[PDB]
């Protein structure tokens, strides 16, 4: 650039939401083993 | 200045409705500050 550096940078701004619920991570049922999320979440479609 | 001291503050409240994240998600407070706790050790 004239006496400097122009830079440009890629995002990624999403733009459509949508309203759900999560859950801290499902379990066995005498917490026995346990699970929980590794870069993402975990919904119900809604019959569990 | 540019932005009325209503701005600023509606700014920074809003900064401050945002700190809960965690794991954008909804924490209460409590469970925040033990999430931030379990990383320590």
């Amino acid at each position: 650039a004239p006496n400097g550096f122009y830079f440009v940078h890629v995002g990624y701004h999403p733009t459509d939401y949508v309203n759900q619920t999560s859950a801290y991570g499902l379990c066995d049922s005498s917490n026995t083993k346990c699970i929980a999320a590794k870069n993402g979440y975990f919904i119900k479609n809604g019959s569990d | 200045p540019l932005y009325d001291s209503n701005m600023e503050a509606m700014y920074t409240a809003s900064l401050t409705g945002s700190i809960a994240g965690a794991l954008a998600a909804s924490l209460p407070f409590a469970q925040s500050i033990y999430y931030r706790m379990n990383g320590i050790g």
